[PDB]
């Protein structure tokens, strides 16, 4: 199991638990019209990052292994990026990194304007 | 001559390879014979032995009757792919060879009233579970069980060719066998109830009993001679400290070495074997004489008699305890 | 008639195509999963991967294989497997699979009635799990197999055990010799990819190393040899030939037991709680003699305190070190 | 229903030359290429390669393979690619490959209604990438697999990444215990042989290999042992007997270690970086038993002089050591 | 005109049964075997087995093979070998092997005007080598090659060795690396099974093991080491330090050069000759080292006259010890 | 579109396989080509090296000729199987692999006037047979004969494409040797007489020279400071016998372990090496060191005033002598 935590620029999101099992972490976004959408994704061994083309460069998502955080950097904010953020992590065989439904566990959202 | 050809080709005309011999009025009969070859050598690392065999079997098939010339008619291995023979494999297999050196070494006997015999050459690589509590003195019985894959019991049934004991027929030149002494086999048949049915299995076990001549020689002995020679510290003055020091100390470094040596011979088993006791009752022993001289080092300068009294007792006593040891030792572990 | 049960299956298999699924344009297949554990044989570190010989077997239904008038089911030889089709089930995990071909493929394809079909095969696969060695050889790894379809999404085809969770047979029995079974789980899924939506099934074992040799033969050689060096203490401290021999004779053992675990460990490039505890016990023999190196530089330029202050500190050290590596690790 | 699809693939594959690619006499068939990186087992330093397993896609357009009045995709089984023509591709750098077959052959062919065909096959590729070990472990390595097509010439065929730099995915799949992937690169060229000019698809991986593990297991122990040789200054002039056995039982201790991670290290003939601090440390543990042959030579045939001097120096020239050396390589 | 030898070589083929062998109601067929040794690439003590790379040539007449107007040899193609009866000849003590595939299947089959076919492979080949290794390094080993029909009994086939001795070929061009082919035979008999009596060829080689390696760099060591054992008697009585480390650093070299002669040499799991003298010196290094133990007690517990009892003993113990080893063991 | 489909019909009517251009009329000259894409890891103890070439060969089939649109069919090579092809194999070969990456990795060209292109991607593990008496010194000129295996020289000849020299061809990024130099290579034909006839063999000998920075850090040096080591031993107080004794025998030990680490990297053969030589030399210089000591001890009371002789005669014959071997030695070994 893996519990998430999320602390609301720069965001951050902390894991515990079995992270071994579920080594990528993913941030996703979500509006009030539009469905999860793929923001991001970390790597927990690695620090290797993929993310989304909206905001290849306006974001950055990093790695803290001695925490077992993953924090999220905004840079460049539009009002366009007002929406509810999801921390989320990823089993090792689970296909692609773009798709919610992956994703097994999902943190609680944190609202952003 | 073309007589054959016209007979060859008149019993595969209709003839069907994808049923079975009586697929609906009787039980296709199978009865089997092995010829061992050579029994490979055993793996007690990944705890697995080959074996080679000319696996036999003989069946009945009315389909494929014939009166010609030939009584009997003796074809290449092209045929068996032609004619339906049974689905044999090996239970407890690894992974097995079929040789085809030249030719798939298989052979076809068709009889005149039908009767198939069916033949070929295998390396097997059979799986041997081992329990290596008793190492190097241990002896095992490795299994080789087979039977049919797809067909049930109420389909085929395996049997012995003519008795159980002298259906399975071991060489006499070929062994194989470096650290292991065959005690003859003894074979059986069952059923063993899968999910998808009964199944006959025609089981052989081979009992196998370790040779101990080289850790005899090659871990007991250094072992048993560099323990008597920690011994033999405690008959040195104590006035001489260094060498002493030098002596018990070094002398835990070789024990260190034999022993290391030792671990890297056994197989990774993650329980004791006789061996680890004996070798960690060697080195504890090769600890008990350094302290015993730390002891004596320290009541050596303030009242000396004790330290003549402690000097004297541990040489009456240290051998005796590693005698008694390794009489208990032998005793348990040779009359087994 | 023998006949009449060639003719029929000469009539399912003609008109046949084993490239359609079937019910192409219907609704998807449902498959149903079945495993009998032959043996788990190997589970290496260094590779980080395992052996596993299953009985695989596979029920579908097909209308187009359903026949009458034959009330046995059809046990047909397994080349027939050739003329038929079969689902498209393949392993995510495997480095190396194959199926037993001795004396036949192992291989069962029976037919019945109802037109339910069975495929059973023998399979040998070499899966990839990960491994945390980061506490070994104090660790709970999770091997798992991972069953999946290459070509048909789930909109063509759909898996699931059958049996629920007796579907998978045979974990009872097997022993390893190196770790312990605990659990094993079964899970089935749907993972979203690029092409589209697949089904999976997943087979989950947990294994608990089994810890009653490493303690035998890793631990208490550097503990007897660090010992050993304390007792360099307990000599007096004029004795300069004893006490230097004693210490780097010590150092020298350690070194030499670092060197011939290093040949016989899992030899993965990266830390473990085995080289931590290594590392501390040579750090503390280093130690141990550089007291000495201490001791004989205030004598010749009290020294005896120096010596009962080791004597209480070193053991005393040496169980704190101890005590935090045995619950850090537990 | 089901039988129109039977027909329509039948007269696909009527007239159909395998023989022949795609417009044989008009301009080259494009082939776009996409992989999925499964994992990365093995990185061999002893061997020089890596096993990579990946899902390999590749798409193009034939014509020949148009149909009309089933607007589906037709997923059709793997066997149906032994009649299609493929475009032929291969990997200049392999030693060893397969393609995994465990229950079917991991492929699959998709035909779409505009004569789209879109190939997948499930690759082990052991690939040959050249190592430069000079500065190992503390060395940056660029392993790479080479994409081409082996008899069509670049007027015949032309390659390119489907999806630009999107094309390949699933490196965060990859994971290495003693690697990091740094970056990933994706180049399209073509390149000129005997035979003609062919197209060549390069997919490189920069890997930084982790060196917790080597300061741990190789680096500490040597410079703990020439601490200790150091130590021998300390202790007297005149014990003769203590400080030759400190400083022949150092020397002894560093050359087991080099012999003990020579033979366990991988085996690569030539020189490295670590090979040049083990003998520099061996060195210093050599010249510590230089000065105390040279003091004893003194005295017995100014020996404090010597030997402070020697400890003022030792340390201090062995910090500057440490200082060229950890700055020539990093 | 191929056009000719086509016609001819269809009728030939046209009719020809497979299955059945020249003559099949008949007398046997007499197959004549020729090989020529390219290398005996290996020699495996561990594995007890050698690779052998041949080419196997086989000589039959068939009547149903037979042509004319066409006076040269008609050499085809491998792939005839699938239409063609070609002898089924196994090696019976055969483990791993292979008929070599690089750009074809390197088979020849070459016909006569006559009917005599000549068909030849080129074959590698682990043959089991069951080695008595209770000499070793200073043995000498029988084995071979065994050649049989599988399928066809005595009253079938018939196999000779053509030309007689002059069969085999190749083996004084063979350069083993620690081996010596003193002999070859060729041998032909009937071996009795079963089901019935099958002819068998047999090629036995002799190989002398070169022992100038060994003398070097196995036995040399721990001779040498043995005679710094004496030194200890030419010490001091009363000199305990040197005396004592001088034994005991004996004893630990003695120790590790077993130890890792073990891993060096190949795993035999029984007793060789090698080991008696390891052991043989490892007791006379234990034994000197008891003498000084036994003058130590004596003297502070005559010490100069067992001394000297020591010093005439021990070498001339040890040369008889030497003389009775190499005369059991040449 | 269809008119190739037509011509490729029409050149395999009535085509046999099994027979060879000319069968009964001329001798069929086959040109070869080598391109080394990499020479591959030379094995000094299996005494073989592997090398991956694209093996081209080239023929006149003139049953194959046609008149079409295009000058040369690029055909992919399951026509290949449908036609006669030389049966050439490596003489030295020992397990050689066609490589199979998604198909055989072979193509064909077929020119309009009968003209024949066949290219193949090959892994050869051959065979080197080495000399290894000045190991680590060695240089080798390791083989690589190929030819036909069952058409003798009266019916399959081999040649060169262009030249003998500027035949085989090695990528200049190609090296994959990491303890060799490939100093060039020289190509040859020639005629080798067997039991069925006489065969045209194409030799190609690769030359390799060894490495000897390996060596020389990781083995000789070690050695020589082990040595120098024992020889510092005379200047010590004669006094000091303990100090003098631990000192000579872990010198001994150290030497010891140092032969069992350079035991490995030897081949196994049964003849004396080079660094065999030198490691003897050194053994026995430490070998005498000691028994220097254990004689200047025993006339260390009885004698005194010998002793002092012996080790200062010791002092400056030692180091000289083992001056002078290590420069007859690299001298002659290099
Ligand atoms: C060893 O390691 C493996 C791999 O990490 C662990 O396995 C995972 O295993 C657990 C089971 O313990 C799985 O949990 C389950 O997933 C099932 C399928 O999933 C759905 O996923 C989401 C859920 O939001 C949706 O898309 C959709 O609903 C899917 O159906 C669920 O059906 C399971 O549900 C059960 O639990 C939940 C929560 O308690 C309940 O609400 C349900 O009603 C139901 O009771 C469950 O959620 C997990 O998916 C696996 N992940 C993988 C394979 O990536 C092993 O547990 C671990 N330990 C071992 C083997 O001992
Ligand atoms: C390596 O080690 C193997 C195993 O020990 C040796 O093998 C044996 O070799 C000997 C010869 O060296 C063989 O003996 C010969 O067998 C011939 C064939 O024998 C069978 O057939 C005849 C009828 O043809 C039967 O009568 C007989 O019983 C067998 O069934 C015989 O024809 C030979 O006879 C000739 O020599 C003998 C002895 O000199 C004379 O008395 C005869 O008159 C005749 O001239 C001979 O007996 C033996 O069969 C081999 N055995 C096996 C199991 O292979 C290798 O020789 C050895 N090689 C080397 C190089 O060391
Ligand atoms: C690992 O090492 C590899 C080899 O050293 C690195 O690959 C080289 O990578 C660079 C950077 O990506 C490439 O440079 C580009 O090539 C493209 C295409 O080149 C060709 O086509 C043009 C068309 O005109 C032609 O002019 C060129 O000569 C080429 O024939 C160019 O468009 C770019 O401008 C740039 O030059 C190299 O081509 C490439 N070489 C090889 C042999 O692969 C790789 O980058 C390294 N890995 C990492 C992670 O950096
Ligand atoms: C297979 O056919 C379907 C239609 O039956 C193609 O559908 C596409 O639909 C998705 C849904 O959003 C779009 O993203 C694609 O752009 C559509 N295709 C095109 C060409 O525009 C589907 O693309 C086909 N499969 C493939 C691999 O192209
Ligand atoms: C065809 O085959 C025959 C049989 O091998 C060849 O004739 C033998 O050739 C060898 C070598 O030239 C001679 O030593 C033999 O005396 C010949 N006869 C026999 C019975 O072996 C013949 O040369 C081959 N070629 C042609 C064109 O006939
Ligand atoms: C074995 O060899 C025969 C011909 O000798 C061939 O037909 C068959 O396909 C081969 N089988 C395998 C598994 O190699
Ligand atoms: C490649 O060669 C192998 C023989 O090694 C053969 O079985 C296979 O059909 C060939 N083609 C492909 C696509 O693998
Ligand atoms: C092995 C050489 C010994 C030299 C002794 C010198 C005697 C004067
Ligand atoms: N079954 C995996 C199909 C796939 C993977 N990647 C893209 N498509
Ligand atoms: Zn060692």
């Amino acid at each position: 199991q893996v519990q998430l935590q999320e602390s609301g620029l720069r965001l951050s999101c902390a894991a515990s638990g079995h992270t071994f099992n579920y080594p990528i972490m993913g941030w996703f976004r979500q509006a009030p019209g539009k469905e999860r959408e793929f923001v991001g994704a970390i790597s927990w061994s690695g620090g290797s990052t993929s993310y989304a083309d909206s905001v290849k460069d306006r974001f950055t998502i990093s790695r803290d292994n001695a925490k077992n955080t993953v924090y999220l950097e905004m840079n460049n904010l539009k009002p366009e990026d007002t929406a509810v953020y999801y921390c989320a992590a990823k089993g090792r065989y689970s296909g692609g990194l773009y798709y919610p439904t992956n994703y097994d566990y999902w943190g609680q959202g944190t609202q952003v304007t | 001559t073309t007589v054959f050809t016209r007979i060859l080709d008149r019993l595969l005309d209709g003839y069907d390879n994808r049923l079975r011999p009586g697929l609906g009025e009787r039980v296709t009969e199978v009865k089997t014979d092995i010829f061992v070859t050579s029994f490979g050598p055993v793996s007690d690392h990944d705890m697995e032995y080959t074996i080679d065999v000319f696996f036999r079997q003989s069946w009945k098939d009315e389909r494929l009757k014939f009166k010609g010339p030939m009584t009997v008619l003796r074809l290449n291995n092209l045929m068996a792919s032609k004619i339906w023979t049974p689905d044999t494999f090996f239970h407890n297999g690894k992974k097995s060879v079929a040789h085809n050196m030249t030719m798939p070494n298989k052979l076809l006997r068709i009889t005149e009233d039908g009767t198939l015999l069916y033949t070929m050459r295998l390396t097997v690589r059979a799986e041997c579970p081992m329990h290596l509590e008793d190492f190097p003195m241990d002896a095992h019985a490795c299994p080789l069980k087979f039977g049919s894959y797809a067909y049930t019991r109420a389909e085929v049934v395996y049997e012995w060719t003519r008795e159980p004991a002298r259906s399975v027929v071991v060489a006499e030149d070929g062994s194989r066998l470096n650290q292991y002494d065959l005690l003859g086999q003894t074979v059986d048949s069952g059923i063993v109830q899968s999910s998808t049915g009964e199944y006959v299995v025609m089981t052989t076990h081979f009992h196998l009993k370790r040779k101990i001549g080289y850790f005899v020689i090659q871990t007991y002995l250094p072992c048993i001679m560099t323990v008597i020679l920690s011994q033999v510290s405690f008959w040195l003055n104590r006035e001489s400290v260094p060498a002493r020091t030098v002596f018990g100390v070094t002398t835990v470094l070789t024990m260190t070495t034999l022993s290391i040596s030792a671990r890297n011979s056994l197989p990774k088993v993650a329980y004791a074997t006789a061996m680890d006791w004996f070798i960690a009752v060697c080195y504890a022993f090769v600890f008990s004489a350094l302290i015993e001289f730390a002891t004596v080092n320290y009541f050596t300068k303030s009242q000396p008699a004790r330290a003549a009294k402690i000097d004297r007792l541990s040489r009456i006593a240290f051998p005796l305890l590693f005698g008694i040891f390794n009489l208990v030792y032998w005793a348990t572990y040779l009359n087994r | 008639n023998m006949s009449f049960v060639k003719e029929t299956v000469d009539k399912l298999l003609k008109g046949y195509d084993i490239r359609l699924r079937p019910d192409f344009g219907g609704p998807p297949v449902c498959v149903g999963m079945n495993i009998d554990i032959a043996s788990i044989d190997m589970v290496s570190e260094v590779n980080m991967d395992y052996t596993l010989t299953m009985y695989f077997q596979q029920y579908w239904r097909d209308k187009r294989l359903a026949y009458s008038g034959i009330p046995l089911n059809l046990t047909l030889d397994n080349r027939v497997a050739d003329q038929l089709w079969v689902p498209d089930t393949y392993f995510l995990n495997d480095k190396k699979s194959f199926v037993h071909g001795v004396t036949v493929k192992n291989r069962m394809i029976r037919l019945h009635p109802d037109g339910t079909v069975l495929y059973g095969l023998r399979i040998t696969t070499t899966a990839a799990c990960m491994m945390d060695l980061r506490r070994y050889p104090l660790d709970e790894q999770n091997c798992t197999l991972e069953i999946e379809s290459y070509g048909y999404t789930t909109d063509d085809i759909e898996f699931y055990w059958r049996g629920g969770d007796k579907a998978v047979t045979g974990v009872e029995r097997i022993e390893l010799p190196q770790f312990s079974i605990v659990e094993h789980r079964l899970v089935s899924r749907n993972v979203v990819f690029a092409t589209g939506a697949y089904p999976r099934l997943s087979l989950s074992f947990r294994l608990k190393r089994n810890i009653g040799y490493f303690i035998l033969q890793t631990y208490m050689p550097s503990i007897l040899i660090t010992i050993l060096s304390w007792v360099s203490f307990w000599i007096n401290y004029d004795a300069s030939a004893a006490r230097v021999a004693l210490g780097i004779t010590t150092v020298l053992t350690m070194t030499t037991i670092n060197t011939h675990l290093r040949e016989t460990l899992p030899k993965i490039p990266y830390v473990k709680a085995i080289d931590m505890y290594l590392m501390g016990c040579f750090v503390f023999v280093f130690l141990a003699l550089l007291e000495y190196a201490f001791v004989n530089y205030i004598f010749f330029s009290r020294a005896a305190a120096i010596d009962r202050w080791s004597r209480i500190v070193f053991p005393f050290t040496f169980s704190l070190f101890n005590l935090v590596y045995w619950l850090y690790y537990v």
